[PDB]
């Protein structure tokens, strides 16, 4: 009763082995969530999702403790849209789609944005992608950790 | 980007036509993904070098890596006295002299970048062609239900070109285990005992051997025979889907099917394009026999 | 992150708290013989940003032998 | 008009849109991916040839039982093979 | 007059026409985020004599000079290899365990050499016995033993 | 280390006095700081003396056999890819990394370390509840190393990458099965399915080929009655969905793809394939027969295939199971006859082929054997070779058209030319003689060879280039091997040239020009360095003589590695090449005859040296500083390797044909022992 | 790119052979394939010549020169058939078969223009559907059937006699305008005659071989003696096959 | 869509200018944008 | 702002239609600037399968569009050379960015200099905007369709012939002149006429337009393979509208379809 499977051309099992384990390992800095997520021919949310779970396969293989504010951060918008949205309908959750804003945005919206990021530049690739690009103001980083209580 | 993706559709979809093979999605995104990183790198190594671009004599002076980001800009005196429009046109020019540059720069690094890409790509394309059993017909001969039929014309000007030796198989296998064993014999040799000891000697063992790389050094540790994957003798992602699930199977054949025609459709473009630049060919359908009498 | 002579050398980035202000650091000695981290006092004055939260600059200064 | 809801979905277009500048925006000069064919190859050989072509590279009687590769299916067969095939027929 | 339309083909300085090179798709994309670049930069610096020459000939200020050159080193190929064979290329092949490959050839070498010439007369046959095709291995008896 | 952090670390060499005593020249290079050697350079930081020692002691139990502890087991385990177990690579592990991450495993369980472990449970933690911050992944490496450290890439040239995309757009031209799928190979679905089996699917197919290409002894014939639905597709509404879904299947699987005749996919818009059977009616009407088969199966009559094969090889003439093979491969499953059965047939058929063809009008096709092309595909004939109006047809189909026609019951030994050779050798060797006559052909088709010969036989006639250029043509066949004398007289022709308008041959011709960036003290090696003239090179692996596609990007790579630093073996060495006596006045190679054939070895020389001194070019050739090397070098084979060199470039044909011959006598009796005792084989078998 | 490239043209690979002069005379000859071509699709009337089974970009093998046979398929038939087209609009004719064409026009003096341009047609039509290129061997029941009627005492006797017949036929119609057919009567096999602008339809026979005996068919080749050497090639070239599903088809 | 043949020229209208899809002065060498799969997977959602 | 351009969206198609009746289509400075702004924007839009561009013409004019507008450049132009004139007046006439040895001199001097690069400053945006926004329709990333109705002069040229759909309806024209007007050609089309192409079929045609003002029309636009698109149907527009209006999904499939059959129905002439 459980034989066939969804999608069948990543299978879990060949998952296992984590890809690129032998460089990401060494300076996982220098390997921002893109350059694997050119890996899969899924969508965004299920390739970030993957990815997550191949850090943590890769670091009980090789006996270290996993980093667990990566999900956090390969999410980071996501993450930060659940604070707010928990902070704004007074609840404690994950935001689900009912709840989301009606607005209905012009078909041309995201022009600015557009001519932003085409016309962005960057001294190194860091800076390109770095995790924290996502935030500006104070309360971003309030936000953000607002969950150690070390930082 | 794009022109490797076209090459690698163009392999997916070959590798399907000629042989029942089908490609993984893991496999081919991963090619894919690989180009994508070698172009990183190249950018991560881009980025710790600048280029220079100047304006009017040396007055204006632009200091950009590469990727076209600004670092500095110089400017003589002589240039404060122009206009603001002037000024922003005089430095923009200048700025775009350094793009030049680091532009021309990043097409000969692109190029190395297709090279390498093509070299990695050899073993399974010449893989699919270098087989006893592979053909292609003239594109110009008709196709009918038993088989292929004839092209008429000048019966001189149909040259089959065959890839195999007919004789026992030669493989490229048999090519590095000669290159090596022509390099122990050149080594082994006394003029060559005494080009050990020379400069070029050392160059070529310090590129070329694998095998005195100390342990924990990048790198491969040994040389290796060059990969084969020889595709109608190599059952590949066909065969686990065929016992895993059905719909699976006939869904990853039918894209393989549909990246071919793809293919062919461009190639057919391109030579229509090519036929009418030169004026063989016309810019409206002139002939519809040619396509309504089938 | 590299090592020469012995010892660590790492970039890094200082920063103000509301990260309105920053000096890049590039080879900076890893010594685990400071109990507490060291910077020129020229630096106080530039790395102030007086945000809504620390209407002042900064939320400690002291003064310390 | 776009419903506030289904944005998110443009976010990865509009992201490589940001990171496209520098090696990933450049393509191989020269190189359009749309090679045409020229000639015509065809590597086929009469089977009396095949029968030990590929021996050195592999095991001796390469194609043995192989229907689609083989204009004689059933050369190089040692005869219990041969029989077996008859065997499943009857 | 013919040296008026010889002089029309020499590039633009500023010096002669006092304008700047179109180059046009910089102009197009960058035109209007100039001034931003420009103060990330820090601003410009006006400098004395950037493009004038001294007496002799020499450059006042020394002028600034690219660093940049094709990197040989970065194919990313050889960098991310195979895991355990170590080929440069980017193909997954599900290998065997070394071991249990050099066994299992070591097997079938002798199980065909028992087949074909069972005898070891030496020459291949094609019509052996039904005791040495359904026959088993003494090399596994002795191996277990 | 291939790199510009590989250098090494701080060593030894001992006081003033030593190091005088050691070093002879000693040159000197600016200053510039000194960079730290890697990780992997430093002995103190890389010992691996434990790991070793743990090697050593497991030594002797390597050197005994694997055997299964599990008896009966015969296939091998697999291992996938990239599993944490299995990675043998280590690309920075050093002995200091291989620390660092075995001390961040212990102080992460220490219960995975002790032998007999002891219970591990979770305890507290001392860094914070958010500890893992300070604590995760694995060491790092130093990221200078990580950057710059990676080994010089091998650069490739245009060359490679041209013969890359070359078989990249070979394999995008069509195959001609894909467009109309034949209904030979939709019979081939087996799914793993429970409802798949029960209904044989391809059955009236499957039945079909079986009555027809099969004897009645063996076959085995399915019933459609007795299957599910009366082996047919339901109609629609009745089936509850099992007819849909097969349907479905079927169409998917059976559907063609690529681009047809009209230029178009099966399934385009607006323009159509196959209108009203418009195709099937065409094949009717045509129907897939050569001339050349009918023209057989009308002389042979009623008598044994078998038979005439025994009379049509004498004992010593071919393998009687190579040419009964490729006729059963010919006349049913439809084929080109390979070479050695167009051999055969020509000189049994001749009458008739004479009389097909003694006819025709001047414009019209013949019909013709001769294999002087490499290639059997009868689309690159014309369809001339045999009697095929088709460039292609799928055997299956073939066989079931040709088996509707019910002609069948289903139920002086010594001395050798060249040519005399290639003829003989058709019969035995189908592919070698394939090869040879592939590789003239691509041969005669370069400019680049043809330039070559013409430009150096030019000077020795003087006159016109259409003896040379038939001398070129009868050279590609080994009807002309030039005479020792004016072999010589056309090297020193050759210097000559060269040296006095130096622009045309330096710049086609090539010399290895000296690097004056590089100088050290010998006498030939300084001659080698400054203003002079090194080696004689050769074609590059593009423009050169024929070598396959399949090796061609190998061959590449090895000639520049090979060039690049200075060895010398291979593909880079030219082999010595024979030519033809001064007293013999033979024109070309003999089996027998090795008198006629001269080498011009280093130690045993033609006189290439007394007829150079004697020749009237002698003084305007000693003119060139560059040449001098090459008149003498230490080695006195500057000479002889020029010599050889420039014959090699020239003329590659010579050694080709040599090594024809040579291969020849060596491998031919065996050949024919095979040959008479199969023959004899069928012959005792036959007449029992 | 087949629908752009003008009708006698074949497309294949450049070679960088072509000096830019020649290089523009064939852009110009494209043009004026276009402008011919849009008069020709307007000039287009209902009946139209038959497309070919078999490349004919080289001869008829063994039988025909190109020149030989373009100027039968675009010369000869095509004037038939711009006949034919002009005499049957206006009528009552226009827009039926072949065959009511054929049959309604038969023996009448005054639409001997309908009726010879139409069983022209017919003629020419089967006539290429006659020829297979390499020739081929005539099928065991056909010879059953010939040999019971042609055939004394030998094998396939009917085969050399009835291309024998053939020969005697062809050579005994004087005129060098016409057929030569061997057709099933329905009670019997015979090889008949007709003149130009007759057809085995018109007289209700059913047709199995064309031979074209026209001497506008071998004046090319075989000269004006030639026309004995025409035939026999002519049956190196044939089609039997077709010729027995035809007679099978008429028997049931 | 996909089984028309029609409107797949269009990915590869580039072809139209030959020395110039080979000198890449124009970024967008694909329908919708850069290249023809630059997300194949998200982009398209966005419509309800 | 001005109402120089409109527009008309459907669902997923998108109208920019230019209104310059007057001076015969002829794009200002900011109004050029202001058509790159709104050619990317609604080419970078979320929806947009094809972004038709027209000439909105209330049959005042039959151009669908100018070059730069001449009248303005030889103005300012002139108002540049009048200052330069003025300034060389007053510098004589002391002499019987400028330096000098009198301070109301310099004064008024350097006023009238400013002014004159600045007016030959607008005149440079002029030639620069123009230029930039042949780029922005030669770049544009989802497909831009031009309609080409009417006669185009020299920018106006490189306007509608860049667009990767360029169609020509039976109206369209194309005027590469000036020098007549005495001055070169511009709007890049030069390039087009000097392909190799050209050379190949029309030998001498690029020196005939270039050096003779003179006009080229669909036939020979279609001819030397310029563009692919032809169409006799009456208000294009409001068909391409609608059939976008019936379309559903934004998958590339689907769109390379859409637009593909629309082509082929309309735009090439297979019937
Ligand atoms: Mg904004």
């Amino acid at each position: 009763r459980l034989r066939y499977e969804i999608n069948e051309d990543y299978k879990v099992r060949d998952e296992l082995g984590p890809e690129l384990f032998a460089l990401w390992s060494k300076a996982p800095e220098r390997w921002p969530p893109e350059r694997l997520s050119k890996m899969y021919g899924l969508d965004f949310t299920l390739v970030r999702k993957i990815l997550v779970w191949h850090h943590f396969k890769a670091c009980y293989d090789a006996c270290v403790e996993p980093d667990w504010s990566l999900p956090k951060r390969l999410f980071a918008l996501e993450w930060i849209r659940d604070v707010r949205a928990r902070k704004h309908g007074l609840f404690y959750g994950k935001m689900r789609f009912a709840e989301q804003k009606i607005t209905f945005y012009s078909d041309r919206f995201l022009f600015r944005d557009l001519v932003n990021r085409r016309e962005a530049s960057y001294a190194n690739v860091w800076e390109m992608d770095d995790p924290y690009r996502f935030l500006q103001t104070e309360q971003d980083y309030e936000d953000y950790w607002g969950d150690n209580y070390d930082v | 980007m794009e022109v490797y993706r076209r090459i690698t559709e163009r392999v997916r979809g070959a590798l399907w036509a000629h042989h029942g093979r089908l490609m993984s999605e893991r496999q081919f995104h991963r090619i894919l993904a690989f180009v994508y990183n070698n172009k990183y790198e190249y950018q991560i190594r881009f980025d710790r070098m600048e280029v220079v671009g100047r304006e009017w004599g040396g007055r204006v002076e632009v200091v950009t890596t590469p990727a076209g980001f600004l670092k500095r800009v110089r400017v003589n005196p002589c240039v404060e006295d122009l206009t603001l429009y002037q000024q922003q046109q005089l430095i923009l020019s200048a700025y775009a002299n350094a793009c030049a540059d680091g532009r021309k720069l990043m097409e000969q690094a692109e190029m190395n970048i297709y090279k390498q890409f093509l070299k990695d790509l050899k073993p399974i394309v010449m893989g699919i062609r270098d087989n006893p059993e592979f053909y292609t017909v003239s594109e110009n001969s008709i196709e009918t239900i038993g088989g292929v039929l004839q092209t008429g014309d000048s019966n001189n000007l149909c040259h089959t070109h065959r890839t195999i030796p007919a004789a026992k198989a030669r493989q490229p296998a048999d090519e590095v285990r000669a290159r090596q064993e022509w390099e122990q014999k050149w080594i082994n040799s006394p003029r060559g005992q005494s080009w050990a000891l020379t400069l070029r000697g050392k160059t070529y063992f310090a590129l070329h051997g694998p095998q005195y790389r100390p342990r924990g050094a990048p790198g491969a540790k040994k040389e290796t025979l060059p990969l084969d994957i020889p595709a109608p003798y190599t059952a590949m992602d066909e065969k686990r889907l065929l016992k895993k699930n059905w719909m699976a199977y006939l869904d990853n054949k039918h894209v393989a099917e549909v990246m071919w025609t793809r293919v062919k459709i461009a190639d057919r473009e391109k030579r229509q394009r090519l036929l009418q630049e030169t004026g063989r060919a016309w810019h409206r359908p002139i002939n519809e026999e040619a396509i309504n009498r089938w | 992150f590299r090592m020469s002579g012995g010892d660590m050398f790492v970039e890094y980035k200082v920063l103000s708290r509301d990260h309105r202000r920053s000096i890049r650091v590039e080879d900076a000695i890893v010594d685990p013989t400071f109990k507490r981290t060291v910077l020129p006092l020229g630096w106080l004055e530039l790395l102030r940003s007086p945000s809504l939260r620390l209407p002042t600059g900064y939320f400690v200064e002291e003064t310390v032998h | 008009k776009v419903p506030h809801s289904l944005i998110y979905n443009i976010y990865p277009y509009l992201e490589e849109i940001r990171r496209r500048k520098g090696m990933m925006a450049m393509h191989p000069p020269g190189k359009d991916g749309l090679l045409m064919p020229d000639r015509v190859v065809d590597n086929r050989l009469p089977d009396h040839l095949k029968r030990g072509y590929y021996d050195d590279v592999y095991w001796k009687d390469f194609f043995a039982g192989s229907d689609e590769h083989l204009n004689e299916p059933r050369m190089g067969l040692r005869g219990d093979e041969m029989r077996r095939r008859l065997e499943e027929a009857q | 007059d013919d040296s008026d339309i010889l002089r029309l083909r020499a590039p633009l300085t500023y010096d002669m026409d006092s304008t700047a090179a179109l180059h046009v798709p910089t102009h197009c994309g960058k035109a209007s985020r100039l001034a931003g670049m420009l103060q990330d930069a820090g601003g410009v610096q006006v400098l004395d004599g950037l493009g004038e020459v001294d007496d002799k000939g020499e450059p006042k200020v020394p002028p600034l000079q690219s660093n940049a050159s094709v990197p040989t080193n970065v194919s990313f190929y050889e960098m991310a290899r195979h895991p355990w064979e170590d080929r440069a290329s980017s193909w997954r092949r599900d290998g065997f365990t070394e071991g249990s490959l050099e066994y299992f050839e070591s097997q079938y070498r002798s199980a065909e050499r028992a087949v074909y010439d069972e005898e070891g007369r030496g020459v291949r046959n094609y019509w052996p016995s039904r005791d040495a095709v359904e026959g088993i291995a003494q090399e596994e008896e002795n191996d277990a033993q | 280390g291939g790199s510009v952090l590989d250098r090494s670390v701080a060593v030894p060499i001992g006081d003033s006095t030593q190091v005088r005593e050691l070093f002879v020249e000693t040159k000197v290079l600016g200053v510039e700081p000194l960079q730290s050697p890697p990780s992997w350079r430093t002995p103190f930081r890389n010992d691996f003396a434990e790991e070793r020692l743990k090697e050593l002691q497991r030594a002797p139990f390597k050197r005994e056999k694997y055997v299964s502890l599990i008896q009966g087991k015969y296939t091998p385990k697999v291992k996938k890819f990239g599993y944490t177990q299995h990675t043998t690579v280590d690309d920075f592990e050093t002995k200091e990394y291989k620390d660092r991450l075995l001390s961040k495993q212990f102080f992460q369980n220490p219960q995975a370390f002790e032998v007999v472990p002891d219970r591990h449970e979770r305890s507290v933690q001392f860094g914070g509840k958010w500890e893992y911050q300070r604590t995760h992944g694995l060491p790092t490496v130093d990221r200078n190393e990580l950057e710059n450290g990676w080994s010089e890439v091998e650069p490739i040239s245009d060359g490679e990458m041209k013969v890359i995309e070359q078989a990249l757009r070979d394999i995008s031209g069509p195959r001609p099965g894909n467009f109309v799928k034949p209904p030979s190979k939709t019979k081939s679905l087996q799914l793993s399915e429970s409802w798949w089996e029960p209904l044989g699917y391809g059955w009236e197919q499957h039945n079909e080929e079986q009555k027809a290409l099969c004897d009645v002894t063996e076959q085995r014939l399915i019933d459609g009655s007795n299957l599910p639905f009366g082996g047919k597709l339901p109609p629609f509404g009745t089936s509850y969905g099992m007819g849909e879904r097969m349907r479905a299947i079927i169409e998917d699987y059976s559907k063609g793809f690529g681009l047809g005749p009209h230029g178009h996919s099966p399934t385009h818009d607006t323009i159509h394939y196959n209108t009203l059977n418009a195709e099937g009616e065409r094949v009717r009407d045509l129907g897939y027969t050569d001339a050349l088969g009918r023209l057989f199966s009308e002389k042979l009559g009623d008598r044994d295939v078998h038979q005439w094969a025994v009379e049509s090889c004498a004992d010593g003439e071919a393998d009687v199971r190579q040419l009964l093979l490729s006729l059963h491969e010919w006349r049913e499953r439809g084929r080109p006859p390979s070479l050695l059965l167009a051999n055969v047939l020509s000189k049994y058929l001749e009458e008739e082929i004479a009389a097909f063809n003694k006819g025709i009008p001047e414009n019209a096709p013949k019909l013709q054997l001769e294999t002087s092309d490499g290639t059997l595909a009868h689309s690159g004939s014309g369809g001339s070779r045999s009697g095929t109006m088709w460039a292609d047809v799928d055997p299956t189909t073939f066989a079931l058209h040709q088996a509707s026609q019910s002609t069948r019951s289903t139920r002086q030994n010594e001395d050798k030319m060249v040519v005399h050779v290639l003829e003989e050798l058709s019969l035995r060797n189908d592919g070698l003689v394939m090869d040879i006559q592939y590789a003239i052909r691509e041969n005669k088709k370069n400019r680049r060879l043809r330039w070559e010969f013409v430009t150096t036989l030019l000077p020795v006639f003087g006159g016109n280039e259409a003896k040379v250029e038939q001398l070129y043509s009868d050279y590609c066949d080994g009807k002309y091997v030039p005479n020792i004398t004016v072999a010589v007289e056309a090297f020193i022709a050759f210097l000559h040239n060269a040296t006095q308008h130096p622009e045309t041959y330096s710049a086609s011709d090539y010399f290895d020009i000296d690097d004056g960036k590089s100088s050290t003290a010998s006498g030939t090696g300084d001659q080698p360095s400054a203003g002079q003239y090194t080696t004689l090179k050769l074609l590059d692996p593009l423009e050169g003589p024929f070598v396959f596609d399949n090796v061609k990007v190998e061959y590449i790579q090895t000639v520049e590695r090979f060039r690049r630093h200075g060895i010398r073996a291979g593909p880079v060495m030219a082999p010595a090449t024979g030519f033809i006596a001064a007293n013999c006045k033979s024109l070309n190679y003999f089996t027998r005859r090795q008198e006629e054939v001269v080498y011009v070895t280093n130690d045993s020389d033609q006189g290439l040296r007394r007829s150079l001194e004697n020749s009237a070019y002698h003084k305007t050739i000693a003119a060139n500083p560059a040449l001098q090397y090459l008149l003498k070098a230490r080695r006195g084979a500057a000479l002889v390797e020029t010599f050889n060199r420039f014959f090699y470039r020239t003329m590659p044909m010579l050694n080709f044909y040599q090594n024809v011959l040579k291969h020849y006598s060596e491998t031919i009796q065996p050949l024919r022992q095979a040959a008479k005792s199969s023959t004899r084989g069928l012959a005792r078998a036959l007449e029992s | 790119y087949h629908a752009y490239v003008p009708k006698g043209a074949s497309v294949q690979m450049g070679e960088t052979f072509m000096p830019s002069n020649i290089a523009t005379a064939v852009f110009r000859e494209t043009e004026a394939a276009a402008a011919r071509a849009d008069k020709t699709k307007e000039e287009t009337g209902f009946f139209s010549q038959p497309r070919l089974n078999y490349p004919v970009s080289s001869g008829i093998p063994a039988l025909f020169s190109k020149d030989q046979f373009d100027m039968q398929y675009s010369l000869f038939h095509r004037d038939v058939v711009e006949t034919l087209n002009r005499h049957t609009l206006g009528t009552p004719l226009e827009g039926h078969n072949l065959e009511t064409v054929i049959r309604k026009t038969s023996f009448d003096a005054t639409q001997a223009v309908a009726h010879t341009a139409a069983s022209e047609h017919f003629n020419y039509c089967f006539f290429y559907k006659s020829l297979r290129p390499w020739g081929t061997a005539p099928p065991p029941r056909l010879r059953e059937a010939l040999q019971l009627q042609y055939g004394t005492n030998g094998s396939a006797d009917a085969m050399d006699e009835v291309r024998r017949i053939v020969w005697v036929t062809a050579a005994s119609h004087q005129e060098r305008c016409g057929w030569v057919y061997l057709v099933w009567s329905g009670v019997h096999f015979d090889v008949v005659e007709f003149p130009h602008g007759s057809c085995p339809i018109a007289s209700d026979l059913i047709p199995l071989l064309a031979l074209n005996v026209h001497e506008s068919a071998y004046i090319l080749d075989y000269g004006t003696s030639g026309l004995k050497q025409y035939v026999e090639n002519y049956f190196k070239a044939c089609n039997w096959p077709l010729a027995e599903r035809y007679y099978l088809m008429a028997i049931g | 869509f996909v089984d028309l043949e029609t409107g797949t020229s269009l990915y590869f209208r580039d072809t139209r200018d030959s020395a110039e899809a080979i000198a890449h002065a124009a970024d967008s060498k694909g329908i919708k944008g850069m290249d023809n799969a630059i997300d194949l997977y998200n982009e398209y959602r966005i419509v309800p | 702002a001005n109402r120089t351009i409109t527009g008309n969206d459907g669902r997923f198609s998108k109208t920019i239609m230019i209104n310059e009746p007057q001076c015969n289509q002829a794009l200002s400075a900011k109004t050029a600037s202001e058509l790159s702004k709104e050619i990317d924007k609604a080419t970078n839009a979320v929806y947009s399968k094809l972004s038709v561009l027209e000439a909105a013409q209330s049959g005042l004019t039959d151009y669908f569009c100018g070059g730069l507008n001449f009248e303005i450049v030889g103005f300012e132009l002139h108002m540049a050379a009048m200052l330069r004139e003025r300034a060389a007046a007053i510098l004589e006439r002391s002499g019987a960015c400028a330096m000098l040895l009198e301070k109301a001199d310099e004064r008024e001097v350097n006023k009238l200099l400013r002014d004159a690069s600045r007016y030959e400053d607008r005149v440079d945006d002029a030639l620069r905007q123009h230029a930039s926004l042949i780029w922005r329709v030669y770049t544009a990333p989802r497909p831009l369709m031009t309609l080409t109705n009417g006669k185009c002069r020299g920018t106006g040229c490189g306007l509608s012939l860049f667009a990767k759909y360029c169609a020509l309806k039976d109206s369209s024209e194309f005027i590469f002149d000036g020098p007549n007007v005495g001055i070169t050609p511009y709007g890049g089309m030069t390039r087009l006429l000097a392909r190799p192409e050209t050379s190949l079929k029309y030998p001498g045609l690029a020196e005939f337009v270039v050096l003779t003002g003179a006009s080229l029309f669909a036939g020979d636009a279609l001819r030397l393979g310029w563009t692919d698109l032809f169409t006799t149907i009456p208000d294009m527009t409001y068909h391409i509208k609608e059939w976008f209006d019936t379309t559903e999904h934004m998958h590339n499939d689907a769109v390379a379809w859409q637009l593909g059959h629309l082509l082929e129905t309309c735009f090439k002439m297979k019937e």
